[PDB]
């Protein structure tokens, strides 16, 4: 009986091996493919910003804003409580770099004509609904549906941010 | 020498099922909708199968071939709004049937019953699936936000909603696949609908009453064939009026619009069947509670065979219990408006009692309700 | 906040079987071509469509050569310009999404094939939207380059006015008044919307001529058929 | 087989279920005709024929 | 009475119902026609394509 | 029993103009689009070529050779071995113009 | 009390399937490719979804998709080509299945016979759309072909052929139209294959020896199950060895180039499981003639079973019938080395005396070695 139960083990230990690699193929086939693992996969940037100005890029289908804090700005988006946004954010809570603040670039509520790279308030302003932004990307005039949303992330090293 | 229709293998098979199968007598016209769910079921496949022939899942061109359908080809838009409004026929027959099956106590059949409930998550999942295809706004917000939803799950939740979408967000992939699978299911839904009829032919059927109607039944053919070819043709004429006279009253119009994955739409509703879902999620502030109680809404169908308590099947000779019913039926319309609704102060409060209350309903008060009944009639 | 709903105007083809005035849907074409199309566009509409709606085959030859549209590569694998055909899509104001962004301050002139069917009240909305601008009222300060428009939501629209009083010249020679334009403008839109609008309230006729028809004779069959058990009298005989 | 099939009253059998299997092709033929819309026949009948 | 003569001619033989279906198929197919989209044009006259066309 | 199978004679009827006017709905829905009813109407001058050579078009769904044919055949191609020729076709008939042939891409053999 | 293997519903209709169903207890190995069948099916429905998960249907990314799916799709490749081969590894399972029907006399079981002749067009049309999917030169030029054919019925060809094209020429709605159709036909196929093992059992498999072997029935569970799971094992390895070492071997280089309406390949030759009859075709010059002798070679399977004359059943007791099933094999090889070959001296000489000699051995030859062949066993 062990011997031949043997046998059976052995091929059933076989078929699983198989079955397993088999069944692995065709999840993996559903999961990301290489190319979406490429472009919507982290798109590392450099220290091609000076201070003050905000480089335009393009990640994820979306705009990206990597605008340089100065420390006055830092100062006053620290000054300026939460509460009068519509959706209460914190300067330091929302940006982990105050030198660096780090925000997808989409105006909220479908798009009405933003001011890009200047602001009344800061450094971006939409004056077209009550929409006046911050210079760290927050709501500030008028409660427009969401400040401007920051995305994750990662400062590796120097000149060396990974994000969405 | 011998009948044909009684002795040819699949004519035998035929008979069996819709010819001489012993039906009651007395089965009114709620009965009449497990056949027009079927007959939806065919329009949904033939019509859907001609939309297959122009539409091209792809995010690029997707939404164009849809208007391609519905502005080029000779009588596309016929084709395109009768698969629309007949998703929606379908999902208000298949509510009218589970209404039937817990009035007149029906899941004392429980092989049916619990195939039934697989039928219905087959279908909605198919529905919500196929809402994608045309990528519209609210096709792509109402993806996205319902698959983050799965992000809920503990541990494995963001890997398996990240497996769904094929990346990162509702892209490409997503589409592709979700016409794929779109494809797919509907064909499960037929033999898991073949399974139901079979489960259910060995039982008979349950009359209004709720009684044996062992020595009573009626071959089929005569009677219920007409029968079902009078309320198809009802549901027919609303169907076609629905398409003919107002395509778009059941739909979101901002659907019209090319999906633009910067820009959300003021309201993010789902369609109009799954409101009733969507507002129970809505109603418990934590999310993977909100995931848990939109799953058991729809599960809480298996729990009722064993939370029937009376000692009559059937609901007719029960008052208590039918006002409770309809009170379940006023809730679950309650739920649908609260979804449709944004989620402001006074719909916060309404949604949630409506949510407990439909909960307790179903759990607690038609148990202790129908205690009372046989307490009530001295059994 | 707050939202004003566009109040249901009595179009003509608001009755269950009223169809459109084909005569309004011409005149909209000419108002959107002079007005409407130096910014948006119906890229999914094409000349031909206008032909046995609107205008008559020669008459949509002539109006869709009167423009010049890209064409393929030459055998030098240049871009050319040519005049357009039966087969050639409304041309696109701006060759790109972002030129038009740029171009209208910071906003997106939406394309109008779906315009009626994709915004929250139809014929209605639009035909308010362009006969309800007015000066703001008191407290509310719009940024040089927007305009109050309360049926907009937001009530502020990157929207110059787009129809004043005898804008263009309607070729049947009925007064160009802002209200007579946006009426036919409205319509065409809506016909760019529901092209089928037509035949399908013609089909929606002849449906429910055959179901008027069709449910009384079946139902009779029912009753036929089933009278064996309506009238059926039991009796019971025991012992 | 059409040893058996050829017979007296198996021909007799055929002359009687002769006119209605021919009028079933009858209706045959105009089922084909209406459904198909063949204008090569309908263009022979009075009243149908207006339709083109 | 006449249903009884119609009964008696072309109903009795199911063939005969079936020929019978056929024509009627095609000359109610046509009156239908006619009057469904007569009585279209006479609700909606002066609005369709075929009812301005004249006049270019 | 004329008067019952009246009443099923009628809703037949009904039921076949139902019947055919929809699945005549669904044939004509999957025969050929407007779009491609925008039909092979094509133009386009034919003096690019310099004589005796050949420019594909796609112009129907299939090639359509457009040419300026060689001085010798306008002249003389109905000359060349006229005989029988299993097909016999001179270029007067076959294009109306003197020069300036054109002809669709599809062989004869398949 | 009972086993809910034999009164379970489900579990009945299993267990009369394919656990106590009686099976003849000498069945060769020439049987195994029934399942070899089915389970090729099952692979090819399962594959050929995880490819429509990736697959657009687009004329202008039908191949750019394919692409994508090979190069980019995270072991796509694998899934691509073991549907490409699988399907030749399907062809090869049904060829030997005809034959294994044919040699044993199985044919005598009518039902089952014209079901499976029904399988087979229906497969044949499914890999022919299959092939046009990817919209390479073969898949474009093999289509533009076949379809052609049709223009040769009378009167309403023409028609027929500008109705599938859905236009002019094969082009962006027939591809569409192709994909669509690909999908929903092997399901049909599922369900005319369900119908099949319907009838098989209604009667009992034919061993061998073409004898009732009602007193030798052995159960299939204990033993045919593992002897299809070896045979399954065999086609695995046969498949898997083509997918992984060679998987361009069965197919064309000339459909990895992207479909150019304007220029058309050195050769148009259809896949190898179609060129058995495309030789046919070939062979008649009269192109209607060629279409119906197309169509006839096919459905001689169905008159097959009518020119059975001999008084035994089966080819194991009849050797000059069996030279002759040999001769019929090595004639189908010969037109499929034929169909590949351009039309040039000897070739067509050779399709025109095989194409013959295919049906002069099926309805003459065969029939008239039976009646020889009783006359020998003096019967
Ligand atoms: C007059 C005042 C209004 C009377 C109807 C409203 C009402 O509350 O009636 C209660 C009253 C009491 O119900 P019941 O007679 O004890 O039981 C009804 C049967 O269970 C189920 O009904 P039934 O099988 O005895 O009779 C069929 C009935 C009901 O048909 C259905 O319920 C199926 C169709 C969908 C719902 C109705 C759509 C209209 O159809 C109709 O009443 C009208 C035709 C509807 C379309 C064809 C069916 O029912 C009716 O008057 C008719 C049925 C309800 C119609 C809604
Ligand atoms: C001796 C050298 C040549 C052997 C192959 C040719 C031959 O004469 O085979 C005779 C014979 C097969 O035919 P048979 O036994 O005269 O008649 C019974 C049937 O073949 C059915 O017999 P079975 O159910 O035992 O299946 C045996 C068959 C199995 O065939 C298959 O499984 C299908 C073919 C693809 C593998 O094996 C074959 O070799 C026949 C097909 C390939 C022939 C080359 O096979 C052998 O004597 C040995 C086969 C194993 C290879 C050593
Ligand atoms: C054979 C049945 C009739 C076929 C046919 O073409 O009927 C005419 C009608 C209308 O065609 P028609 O009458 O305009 O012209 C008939 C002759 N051909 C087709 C060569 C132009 O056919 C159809 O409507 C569909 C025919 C194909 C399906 C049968
Ligand atoms: C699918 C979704 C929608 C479903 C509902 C709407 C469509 C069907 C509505 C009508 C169904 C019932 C009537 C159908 C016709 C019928 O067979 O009635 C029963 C009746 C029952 O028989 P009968 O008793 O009325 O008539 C036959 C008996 N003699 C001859 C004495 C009158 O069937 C027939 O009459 C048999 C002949 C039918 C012929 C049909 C084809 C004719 C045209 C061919 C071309
Ligand atoms: C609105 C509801 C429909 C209009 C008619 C009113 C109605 O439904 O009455 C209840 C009806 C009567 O049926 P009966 O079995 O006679 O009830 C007991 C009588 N003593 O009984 C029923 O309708 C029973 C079936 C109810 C569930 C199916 C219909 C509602 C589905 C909601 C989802
Ligand atoms: C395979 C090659 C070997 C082979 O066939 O050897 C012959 C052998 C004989 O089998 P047996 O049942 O013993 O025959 C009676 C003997 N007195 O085996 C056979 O005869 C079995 C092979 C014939 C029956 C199975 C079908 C095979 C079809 C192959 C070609 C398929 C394509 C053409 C037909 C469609
Ligand atoms: C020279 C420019 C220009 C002209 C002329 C113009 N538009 Fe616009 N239109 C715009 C811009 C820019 C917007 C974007 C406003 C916004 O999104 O805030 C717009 C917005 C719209 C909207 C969006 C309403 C909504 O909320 O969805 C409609 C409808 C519209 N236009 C229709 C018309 C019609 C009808 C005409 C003329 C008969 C017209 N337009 C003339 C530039 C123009
Ligand atoms: C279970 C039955 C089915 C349901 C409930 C269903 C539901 C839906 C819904 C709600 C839509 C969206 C329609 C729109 O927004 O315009 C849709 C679209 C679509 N469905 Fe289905 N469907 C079903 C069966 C099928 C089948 C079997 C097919 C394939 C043969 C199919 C193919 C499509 C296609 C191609 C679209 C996109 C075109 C469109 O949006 O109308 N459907 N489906
Ligand atoms: C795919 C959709 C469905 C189809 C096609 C379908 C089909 C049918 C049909 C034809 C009947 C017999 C007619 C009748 O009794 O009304 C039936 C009965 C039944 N179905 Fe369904 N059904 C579906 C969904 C469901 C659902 C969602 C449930 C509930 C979970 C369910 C539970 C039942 C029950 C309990 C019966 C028995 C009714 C009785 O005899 O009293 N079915 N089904
Ligand atoms: C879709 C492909 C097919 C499937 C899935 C299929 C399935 C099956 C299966 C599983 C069996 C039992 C195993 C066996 O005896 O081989 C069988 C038997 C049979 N099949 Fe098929 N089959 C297919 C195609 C065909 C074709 C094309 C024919 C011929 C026209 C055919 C004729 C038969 C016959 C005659 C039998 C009985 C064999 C015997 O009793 O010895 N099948 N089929
Ligand atoms: C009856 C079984 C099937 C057969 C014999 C079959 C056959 C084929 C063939 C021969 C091809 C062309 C392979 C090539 O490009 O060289 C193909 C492609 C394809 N089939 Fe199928 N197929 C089957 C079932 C299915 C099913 C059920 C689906 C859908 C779920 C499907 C989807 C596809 C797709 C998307 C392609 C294009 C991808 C490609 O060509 O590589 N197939 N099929
Ligand atoms: S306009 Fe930019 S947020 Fe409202």
């Amino acid at each position: 009986k062990g011997f031949s139960y043997l046998i059976t083990a052995t091929t059933t230990v076989g078929v699983a091996y198989a079955a397993k690699n088999a069944v692995s193929q065709f999840v993996s086939s559903m999961s990301a493919s290489a190319d979406v693992l490429a472009m919507s996969k982290i798109e590392i940037k450099l220290s091609d910003i000076p201070e003050g100005k905000n480089m335009a890029f393009k990640w994820r289908g979306k705009p990206l804003f990597v605008r340089h804090r100065t420390k006055k700005e830092i100062d006053q988006e620290a000054a300026v409580e939460v509460s009068q946004l519509r959706d209460p954010q914190h300067d330091l809570e929302r940006v982990k770099k105050p030198e660096w603040v780090i925000l997808i670039g989409v105006c909220t509520h479908l798009g009405c004509v933003p001011i890009a790279n200047a602001g009344d308030f800061g450094g971006y302003y939409c004056p077209c609904h009550g929409s006046h932004y911050d210079a760290s990307g927050r709501i500030r005039k008028g409660p427009a549906p969401l400040n401007l949303e920051v995305p994750t992330y990662e400062f590796t090293s120097d000149d060396l941010v990974i994000v969405g | 020498m011998t009948n044909i229709r009684k002795s040819h293998p699949l004519m035998k098979i035929i008979n069996n099922a819709f010819i001489d199968l012993p039906a009651p007598s007395n089965i009114s016209s709620w009965w009449n909708f497990g056949s027009l769910l079927g007959i939806c079921l065919i329009l949904q496949i033939l019509t859907g199968l001609f939309l297959a022939m122009h539409y091209t899942s792809d995010t690029t061109t997707a939404f164009s071939s849809v208007t391609h359908i519905c502005r080029d080809v000779n009588y596309g838009w016929v084709i395109r709004y009768l698969h629309a409004n007949g998703a929606s026929m379908f999902f208000i027959c298949l509510f009218i049937h589970v209404g039937r099956g817990l009035y007149y106590g029906s899941y004392m059949f429980l092989e049916t019953w619990n195939i039934g409930v697989v039928l219905l998550f087959t279908v909605m999942a198919t529905a919500f699936m196929g809402y994608v295809l045309p990528w519209g706004q609210m096709s792509f917000w109402g993806a996205t936000v319902i698959t983050n939803l799965l992000s809920a799950i503990p541990y494995i939740g963001t890997d398996l909603v990240e497996w769904i979408w094929g990346g990162f967000s509702v892209d490409k992939a997503t589409l592709t696949r979700f016409f794929a699978f779109h494809f797919i299911l509907p064909f499960i839904i037929t033999a898991l609908a073949a399974v139901h009829l079979l489960f259910l032919h060995e039982t008979g059927s349950n009359n209004p009453t709720g009684i044996s109607s062992d020595m009573d039944k009626i071959p089929f053919h005569p009677y219920y064939t007409i029968k079902d070819i009078l309320g198809a043709l009802f549901m027919m004429l609303i169907l076609l009026i629905l398409v003919l006279f107002s395509p778009d009253l059941l739909g979101d119009p901002d659907n019209y619009t090319p999906a633009n994955p910067l820009n959300t739409p003021p309201h993010i509703k789902p369609e109009w069947y799954f409101l009733f879902a969507y507002a129970i999620l809505r109603s418990i502030p934590n999310k993977l509670g909100g995931v848990l109680a939109l799953v058991a809404s729809i599960l809480i169908l298996i729990l009722m065979p064993m939370l029937h308590t009376s000692k009559q099947r059937s609901m007719m000779f029960r008052p208590l219990s039918q006002c409770l019913f309809w009170m379940l039926v006023a809730d679950l319309i309650t739920l649908t408006w609260i979804g449709g609704q944004p989620v402001e102060h006074p719909f916060i409060i309404i949604g949630q009692l409506a949510s407990i209350l439909y909960f307790l309903i179903i759990l607690v008060l038609m148990p202790i309700t129908s205690i009372i009944e046989n307490n009530l009639l001295k059994w | 906040d707050l939202e004003l709903h566009a109040p249901s105007y009595p179009w003509s083809h608001r009755g269950l079987l009223s169809s459109l005035d084909h005569t309004s849907i011409r005149r909209g074409f000419q108002v959107y071509k002079q007005v409407c199309s130096s910014c948006h566009s119906m890229d999914y509409v094409a000349y031909r469509h206008l032909v046995g709606v609107c205008y008559t085959e020669e008459e949509a030859k002539a109006l869709a050569e009167e423009v010049e549209v890209q064409d393929g590569p030459n055998e030098d694998g240049e871009m050319f310009m040519r005049p357009g055909k039966l087969s050639d899509y409304f041309p696109k104001p701006y060759p790109n999404p972002e030129a038009a962004r740029a171009a209208n301050n910071g906003a997106l002139p939406p394309d109008l094939s779906y315009i009626v069917r994709a915004r929250h009240g139809g014929e209605d909305y639009v035909f308010s939207l362009l006969t309800g601008y007015c000066e703001p009222p008191t407290g509310v300060s719009l940024r040089e380059g927007l305009y109050f428009n309360p049926y907009f939501p937001g009530q502020a629209i990157a929207m110059a006015p787009p129809i004043y009083n005898e804008v263009l010249e309607f070729d049947d020679g009925t007064p160009a008044t802002m209200s007579q334009v946006a009426k036919d403008v409205c319509t065409f839109l809506r016909w760019a919307s529901e092209p089928e609008h037509d035949h399908r309230k013609r089909m929606g006729l002849k449906m429910l001529m055959m179901m008027g028809l069709l449910l009384p004779l079946v139902y009779a069959m029912k009753r036929h058929k089933w009278s064996v058990l309506k009238s059926r009298k039991l009796a019971y005989r025991p012992p | 087989m059409l040893s058996r099939f050829l017979g007296p009253r198996y021909r007799e059998l055929a002359r009687n279920w002769i006119p209605t299997a021919s009028m079933w092709g009858a209706v045959g033929a105009v089922g084909l005709v209406w459904a198909t819309d063949w204008r090569l026949i309908l263009d022979w009948v009075p009243y149908i024929n207006g339709k083109f | 009475t006449l249903t009884a003569r119609l009964y008696s001619l072309l109903f009795r033989r199911t063939s005969t119902f079936a020929l019978t279906i056929a024509v009627g198929a095609l000359f109610f197919e046509r009156a239908f026609d006619q009057g469904a989209d007569a009585i279209y044009e006479h609700i909606n006259q002066g609005k369709l394509w075929k009812h301005i066309k004249h006049k270019y």
